[PDB]
């Protein structure tokens, strides 16, 4: 049987992720992908540095998330200090930590069609796409990699603007989105392209440890934003979506519905925000303010010695996940009781999403194999967990 | 069950490369950095191995080095379990003492006296 | 106490503490420590003879159904006399609840593998092998994934330093990319950050 | 709580077949659609034309690394080390010396512009705020030997401006 | 020793296994050097494979031998299959490698002692 | 109804008497276990307290209430996997006390 | 002075310069250079890019770039004035159609024969070669021995080395074999006569000088490059068709890169076995390489597998 | 001996120094005891500190302030 290793070409989509393919003439049913082209030392790395130090290496994690990469840190890390963040910090959370979510799928969507091979919806969002890093410009200090989010709630306030500039951006979106509903959905090659493709549904489905979509829209109706919070965000109103059957184009088509959910929730939580302040009072976690550490005698020491070294964290293992826009995200993080933290063990999707392409691929063809991928919405840097 | 009680010291090799027999470790207890009076870094033994050249890097004058291990600090728990790491992995070391003070005796009152010496003046 | 302090609850507390206490009771074979956290999570420490049953136990039920294999991970502790620890985390789908398993072992001991209890450790109990050497039992497939094909090492224990031995560089002496010892610019400066005066009473070590 | 997306049977009656048989057999569908959302091309093409028009920024962006001082020269920084202590990347180096008027200054001082990781913290450590993330992209230099800054390229470099630099942290220290 | 082996139970298992995969590497030796396309003569590959095993002749004690068997049967996974792109073979010789002086009067005249 | 919700399973076929032998196929292979583990004290505990609603009312809709799974073809599967714990309980003794006590400090955390 | 190991990233004290070294031998030498790790300054004469492929020996700050002809003498000079050693390669085959082609292994060795050698330099090396000889052969060969005694002058010691024909992997002499895909493939000349010189293997050439660099005492005391085992045959020519199964030059093409029907033809055959009395190879040791086990790596034809 | 690495490379170097740029500034004075110094501007530069000037006349640029400051 021929070997051939079609991986390692650069034929666009992402040049890397190199396996095997002992194909039965034409079909495949052998398949044993190599992983480790990025491992980078990332969990032997951070066991040198301090807690606030260590924070941009989770925000690199990812390609995408900004926002919800560090929203699963910070949440990790003040359940261990007693903190509940002040509450108009929490209304900023998810409202970029319900703005990520409109980077990925729309990432999620297009280099899927980019692989497949159409040209013009790649072209046709990312140009819309631009209206949106101009935010988080604005707000933190970067182009994407924004070390923005801290332990002791948001950074710093947004400056005057951003509420007339949200609401007109989310005012015209939703006639982007009906775009490629005419581009893709009513058309029918594209159906005859996925349809009955990657049928997965059994208990081995679960088994498998799929986080969501490959899961409830194939089936099983669970997810992390409903029964379990994170901050107020049960205060807010909006559905989840299932599709049909267990394969791709009711995986697809949870996506489309996702995105027609987000701009209902920032213009339900434009609403509510009322004024307040930013960080946590009582300054153990929080560097006071810049006009404070030029005055007094108290905010010195509690500036200088917090940059020396970093928090007081209390002993005893901990452990949660929340919904990054592709699964869940685990992180297990051992406190020692010192600046410096302790193992700090990530899980993130793609390691099941990934493990169980054995299963769904066999009985199929060649030409198959690349059109699954772009569905699970694999990234790899991501799969150094 | 498959049991097979037997008896062997436990040396493990082939993991680093050659630098078993080359290196001497090193226990000890580090003991208050004398800048002042916190004794919270006591009642945890330490290790560091060999310090090897340190010369200059020609473009900046960074501190450049070889001697690849040259910081690995482990946190220990007693003097017990000090030897017992030594030794599973086995390569020479050398061990030092934990020193505690004196109790001791100190009491005021004894500064004011009739006859004696202890009398402290100009306070 | 005040606002800026997270707001415990006592329902999941008491849940938590009156579910896992059953568990011992009904297997007091393997079960040596179950402790509840001050924050709705529990362990149960299992010595590792049953570390198929347990799991197989959990695998069902009608009380507790725990079919979602989450996270297998692995932490190393020198000074313990038995170094490492393989500790799992479960999740029930039907119940919205979180437990860990604790199980203990050492380097040279084997662990019979979660194989048929679970599918979703194919990748990840290779993993221990690559980065520990903790061979498990009867896996079908035992492979290197995440390392590179030369390594030595086992590099995620305490010993392995910083950077490996295996800086590599390029020549033109014939094609090769051949390795070397490893040559830094820079010491990677470490530096001395513990403060002293111990700013925790609850977790005050017995003076002996 | 629920939605059930493409759940929805077929008709099967007399009628509403002709629509499904006159979408596959003449194409109806693919051009009404396809053929319409592409031709859409009148649109204006939105191209930033690089070496002469450029694009928006914002107040806090960050960049190129340079150094303030006091009105008539006097080195603003003070050596207090904590820019160092916060690098991820420990592209800090600095020796400091007491000079001879008496008050202390620095000797060596670098910055790893390979190694940078622009986490910006240099910025937010300095108490009398020292260093400061200048917002001018320009680079690209040729070898690996060049950009590595030393001093007398950072207060020379925060000097070919300052009067960009002094106008965005007016706007902006309100804030932090 | 409260511990379960692996796979040998008391050195008998285990003599056995390692001479048992020699004569794999033996008739690989000869099938590999006209794959990877490299320019040694093949001898040299034989003498390096007793190289490897009489080294570590130095153990007393079951199960540390058998987790070297698990070492060297893994080897041969990459080896019978093209997983070692024409480097990691050539990285068991220390090839273009200064080398090392290992008498006294030499080390005393360039090095601090290393 | 034609589909089950869940998607991978079907309706198949009859509710009220698959399960009803189902829970009767197990109490009888329940007493085949020594009576010292409180294992028989908690499991024939719920499955009579289970039987007990199952048989025999309608409907189906409302056996799906007081009846804590999934749709009702779903909690065949909530005691199908039963009948296969309960007689490998067998096979392995957990009645039995317990064996390899930890070396007296293990379970501290600090150190 | 040397510091801690020479892996690389060191300093070892040495500081060199190599001119030419864009050629197959000057090349590959420096290549050694940058591995224990110097100031290796290496100025090439007319090319940005030729000298691309180079660069990645040399770790960083190791190596610098200069601008230089040969015929001005501070371009000769300006570089040369902070070294320890200094050794010189440079030449080539045909006359240049604007250059004179005498006078560059006359006045050439001795505009490095000037104030650089004033300056403060020692253990100046040059190259020889075996076949030089002061007889009426050849108008290249012959006009080098010429080189060897009125630029002997100068420097009254050095320590000159004398290669015999080398062969590596990019050479000329080896790769004028087998470029000869033809109508017919004839020996020089349809004779197995002279047959063949001695090639020495090119680690043995760059071994050699960095044994030299600091030797000690190698100066004046002139060296000779000991060939394989031991003269060579015929068998050489029918060992090519067997085994084989039978830079800046322009935009296009070079007009006239040739094979040179001319005095080139006769500057290989003419092989001299020269004085045994050279100490010169093997006490500047250690240099033992035979042919028949690099003969598979410089041949590529068409088989490639059997 | 480093003087070769920078040939026709010109040598990119400062200019001006403050070394000494102090001592050209009109030294302030008070006739006072203790005076603030948030030179530069509020809220910016070197913070507030406090200067006893009784003894030759002088503060002692404050080493934050760097303005020779006296009486
Ligand atoms: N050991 C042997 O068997 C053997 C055989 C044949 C020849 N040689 C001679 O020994 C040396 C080996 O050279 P090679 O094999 O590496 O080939 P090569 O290409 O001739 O290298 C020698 C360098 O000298 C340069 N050069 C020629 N004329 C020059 C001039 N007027 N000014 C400055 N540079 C000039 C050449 O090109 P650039 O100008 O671009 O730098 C070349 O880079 C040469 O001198 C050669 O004549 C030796
Ligand atoms: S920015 Fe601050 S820490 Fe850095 S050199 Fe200046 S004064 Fe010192
Ligand atoms: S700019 Fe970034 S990398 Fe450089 S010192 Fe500041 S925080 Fe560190
Ligand atoms: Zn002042």
């Amino acid at each position: 049987n021929l070997t051939l290793n079609f991986g390692p070409q650069h034929p666009a989509a992402h040049g890397v992720l190199r396996l095997v393919m002992e194909l039965s003439g034409e079909m495949v049913r052998k398949c044993d992908p190599h992983i480790g082209l990025l491992h980078r030392g990332t969990e032997k790395l951070i066991e040198y540095k301090t807690y606030l130090q260590a924070l941009p290496y989770f925000d690199r994690l990812d390609y995408v998330s900004m926002m919800c990469n560090e929203q699963a840190y910070s949440l990790a890390v003040e359940k261990l200090l007693n903190i509940q963040p002040p509450p108009r910090a929490q209304w900023i959370r998810v409202l970029f930590g319900e703005i990520t979510r409109l980077l990925n799928h729309i990432m999620a969507v297009t280099t899927h069609a980019l692989d497949i091979g159409a040209m013009t919806p790649f072209f046709w969002m990312f140009e819309e796409r631009e209206k949106m890093f101009e935010f988080y410009e604005r707000v933190s200090g970067a182009r994407m990699h924004a070390a923005y989010v801290r332990p002791g709630g948001v950074h710093q306030d947004l400056p005057l603007g951003l509420m007339d500039d949200i609401y007109e951006f989310s005012k015209n979106f939703s006639l982007r989105i009906d775009e490629l509903e005419e581009m893709l959905t009513n058309n029918r090659i594209w159906r005859n392209r996925t349809v009955d493709i990657g049928i997965v549904t059994a208990e081995d489905a679960l088994n498998y440890g799929f986080s969501g979509v490959m899961l409830r829209g194939s089936g099983i109706q669970w997810d992390l934003r409903k029964t379990q919070p994170y901050d107020v965000y049960d205060q807010v109103e909006f559905d989840v979506p299932i599709g049909s059957r267990g394969d791709c184009y009711d995986r697809y088509l949870c996506r489309v519905e996702e995105m027609r959910q987000s701009i209902r929730i920032i213009s339900q939580c434009l609403n509510k925000m009322p004024p307040g302040e930013i960080k946590v009072d009582d300054a153990k976690v929080s560097p006071p303010k810049r006009a404070e550490m030029k005055t007094s005698m108290e905010s010195l020491i509690h500036h200088f010695k917090l940059y020396t070294e970093g928090y007081q964290v209390p002993p005893g293992a901990t452990y949660t996940a929340i919904e990054a826009p592709k699964g869940e995200f685990g992180v297990y993080l051992v406190s020692d009781g010192s600046s410096r933290p302790y193992r700090c063990k990530i899980k993130a999707p793609g390691f099941a999403h990934l493990a169980g392409l054995d299963k769904m691929s066999k009985g199929h063809m060649l030409a198959d194999v690349v059109a699954i991928i772009g569905t699970q919405d694999i990234v790899f840097g991501e799969v150094d967990r | 069950i498959t049991v097979d009680e037997k008896l062997d010291i436990t040396t493990i090799t082939g993991v680093p490369e050659e630098h078993i027999k080359t290196r001497k470790a090193r226990i000890f207890v580090p003991a208050r950095n004398n800048m002042q009076s916190g004794v919270n870094n006591t009642k945890k033994w330490k290790m560091e191995f060999d310090t090897r050249e340190r010369w200059e890097n020609p473009l900046m004058g960074w501190a450049s080095t070889a001697d690849p291990l040259s910081n690995l600090v482990l946190t220990f728990s007693t003097k017990e379990d000090a030897v017992a790491f030594a030794e599973k992995n086995g390569w020479s070391y050398d061990v030092e003492e934990r020193k505690v003070p004196k109790p001791k005796s100190k009491s005021y009152g004894a500064n004011f006296s009739w006859n004696k010496r202890t009398r402290v003046s100009t306070k | 106490t005040r606002p800026t302090v997270r707001p415990r609850n006592d329902v999941a507390h008491k849940q938590l503490s009156a579910f896992g206490e059953y568990v011992a009771e009904i297997l007091p074979k393997y079960v040596q420590q179950v402790q509840v956290s001050c924050f709705n999570e529990l362990e149960i420490c299992i010595h590792p003879d049953g570390v198929i049953p347990v799991l197989t136990f959990l695998r069902d039920h009608s009380n507790a159904q725990f079919k979602s294999l989450a996270d297998l991970t692995a932490v190393d502790i020198p000074t313990r006399q038995n170094r490492f620890e393989i500790v799992y985390n479960l999740l029930s789908l039907r119940f919205n609840s979180r437990i860990r398993v604790k199980t203990y072992t050492d380097e040279l001991t084997p662990i019979e593998s979660s194989v048929p209890v679970y599918k979703a450790a194919n990748w990840y109990e290779r993993e221990i092998w690559d980065m520990f050497g903790v061979f498990f039992a009867n896996h079908p497939d035992l492979r290197r994934i995440l390392t590179d094909y030369g390594f030595e090492g086992h590099p995620f224990r305490k010993d392995f330093p910083l950077s490996g031995y295996v800086e590599l560089r390029y020549d033109d002496e014939v094609k090769r990319v051949v390795a070397e010892p490893v040559e830094l610019a820079q010491e990677f400066r470490k530096f001395d950050l513990n403060s002293p005066w111990e700013a925790f009473p609850a977790y005050r070590q017995p003076p002996e | 709580t629920y939605k059930y997306v493409n759940l929805r049977e077929p008709s099967m009656d007399m009628k509403s077949v002709t629509d499904r048989a006159a979408q596959t057999l003449l194409w109806t569908e693919l051009i009404r659609g396809l053929g319409m959302t592409l031709s859409y091309l009148f649109r204006e093409p939105a191209t930033i034309n690089y070496p002469f028009e450029k694009g928006p920024l914002s107040p806090r962006f960050r960049g190129e690394h340079a150094l303030r001082r006091y009105p008539s020269g006097e080195e603003r920084c003070i050596a207090c080390k904590l820019c160092e202590a916060v690098c991820p990347a420990q592209a800090i180096t600095i020796e400091a010396e007491p000079r001879a008027d008496g008050s202390r200054r620095t000797t060596r001082y670098d910055i790893d512009m390979t190694k940078c990781i622009y986490c910006g913290f240099c910025q937010e450590a300095c108490p009398v705020d020292a260093i400061v993330e200048g917002p001018n992209f320009e680079f690209s230099t040729e070898t690996h030997e060049e950009l590595l800054y030393n001093k007398e390229k950072l207060l020379n470099n925060g000097d070919k401006w300052e009067a960009e630099i002094a106008a965005n942290i007016q706007a902006d220290y309100l804030y932090r | 020793t409260s511990v379960k082996p692996i796979f040998s139970r008391d050195m008998n298992e285990a003599k056995r296994r390692v001479r048992e995969l020699y004569r794999a590497w033996y008739r690989e030796v000869p099938n590999t050097v006209h794959l990877f396309q490299l320019d040694i003569s093949v001898k040299q590959g034989r003498d390096k494979v007793r190289e490897m095993f009489k080294k570590n002749a130095h153990i007393t004690d079951p199960r540390v031998v058998d987790l070297l068997v698990i070492k060297g049967k893994m080897e041969l996974e990459e080896t019978i299959k093209v997983w070692k792109q024409r480097t990691h073979v050539m990285r068991f010789f220390h090839e273009t490698e200064a080398p090392r002086p290992k008498d006294f009067l030499s080390k005393f005249y360039v090095g601090h002692d290393p | 109804k034609k589909t089950t919700g869940l998607v991978g399973l079907a309706v198949c076929e009859t509710p009220h008497e698959r399960l009803k032998i189902l829970y009767t196929k197990i109490l009888d292979v329940l007493g085949h276990i020594p009576k010292n583990a409180a294992y028989r004290k908690y499991t024939e505990q719920i499955t009579n307290e289970k039987l007990s609603m199952v048989k025999a009312e309608p409907d189906v809709k409302k056996l799906e209430e007081r009846l804590q799974g999934g749709q009702i073809e779903e909690v065949i599967l909530q005691a199908e996997n039963e009948l296969s714990l309960a007689r490998k309980m067998i096979q392995w003794k957990p009645w039995e006390p317990l064996v390899e006590e930890p070396p007296a400090s293990q379970w501290k955390w600090p150190i | 002075i040397p510091h801690g190991k020479g892996g690389r990233s060191s300093v070892s004290g040495i500081v060199a310069t190599v001119f030419g070294a864009t050629g197959f031998l000057g090349r590959y030498v420096v290549n050694h250079l940058g591995r224990m790790g110097s100031q290796v300054i290496v100025p090439h004469r007319c090319e940005p890019y030729d000298t691309m492929h180079l660069r990645p020996m040399g770790d960083l700050g190791q190596i610098i770039f200069m601008d230089w002809n040969g015929r001005d003498k501070d371009s000769i000079r300006r570089a040369v004035e902070h070294s320890s050693v200094v050794i010189n390669l440079v030449g080539r085959e045909w006359e240049t159609q604007n250059f004179d082609f005498e006078d560059v292994f006359v006045k050439i060795p001795q505009a490095i024969a000037q104030v650089s050698k004033e300056a403060g330099v020692e253990k100046f090396i040059h190259i020889s070669h075996l076949n030089a000889d002061i007889k009426s052969s050849s108008k290249y060969l012959r006009s080098k021995a010429v080189g060897e005694k009125e630029v002997r002058e100068t420097f009254p010691e050095a320590t000159i080395i004398k290669p015999a024909e080398i062969f590596g992997r990019e050479d000329r002499f080896l790769n004028y074999f087998a470029n000869i895909r033809w109508f017919g493939g004839v020996p020089l000349i349809s004779l197995g006569k002279k047959t063949v010189k001695q090639p020495v293997y090119i680690v043995d050439v760059t071994k050699g000088i960095i044994n030299a660099i600091k030797d000690p005492d190698a100066r004046g005391k002139t060296f000779a490059f000991v060939g394989p085992s031991r003269y060579l045959l015929f068998d050489l020519v029918q060992y090519v068709f067997a085994v084989a199964h039978r830079i800046g030059r322009l935009f296009e093409i070079s007009p006239f890169e040739p094979w040179t029907t001319r005095d080139k033809v006769e500057r290989i055959h003419t092989t001299d076995k020269i004085l045994p009395h050279l100490p010169g190879l093997e006490d500047l040791g250690v240099e033992a390489t035979p042919l028949e086990l690099k003969a598979i790596e410089v041949l590529r034809r068409h088989r490639t597998y059997r | 001996y480093r003087k070769v690495r920078f040939v026709g490379r010109q040598k990119e170097v400062n200019e001006n120094f403050a070394i000494d740029l102090i001592a050209e500034q009109p030294v302030s004075q008070v006739g006072s005891r203790v005076i603030s110094c948030d030179g530069g501007g509020g809220a910016l530069g070197h913070p507030r500190v406090y200067i006893n000037l009784d003894k030759e006349t002088k503060t002692g640029t404050c080493g934050y302030c760097g303005l020779q400051f006296r009486q």
